[PDB]
């Protein structure tokens, strides 16, 4: 309510994209033919749960 | 000394890849069985998280 | 103090992967000899462990 | 009984996935054309036998 902001999470359009974006974004398949992916950018990134 | 951090989250759903990012990053990858349509070529409606 | 424990287990047979997940990670892999039918696109009837 | 649960073990539809299932869930092929793997999830994870 202060920044009037929000954050994404780890989400994508395919399970194929969800698999290779696992262990982090060192090799994140961020985009593909029509598909896409969002790596989590958040105060909650880097944590477990 | 315990409490709540409330964070709203944003997920774009069913949007579409822009005109530049429609590549594959390698030739042979995300390939179907040879009698199958490769469903990654149409606009996505699914979402995974 | 040397004790006991039981666990129950779930194993799937014969199921079929959903259509978004029928992909392969790479194109050239799990290929037979060049005159052979590629039986990997068949309904799975086994389970190994 | 108290949780009404069961556990999945390291199993896969083909041995061709089960060879990749060694050395953990780092790089195991979770699926293929129609062929599919289930990695372990158990109290037995991390252990040898």
């Amino acid at each position: 309510g202060l920044f009037q902001e929000a954050y994404p999470i780890t989400c994508a359009s395919d399970p194929a994209l969800l698999r290779s974006a696992r262990d982090g974004e060192a090799h994140a398949r961020e985009t593909h033919f029509t598909q896409y992916l969002i790596y989590d950018a958040s105060p909650l990134k880097g944590l477990s749960l | 000394l315990v409490g709540a951090m409330d964070l709203t989250f944003v997920l774009p759903l069913g949007l579409f890849n822009p005109a530049m990012e429609r590549f594959a990053a390698h030739a042979g990858d995300l390939v179907p069985a040879p009698g199958h349509p490769e469903p990654r070529a149409f606009p996505p409606r699914q979402l995974f998280f």
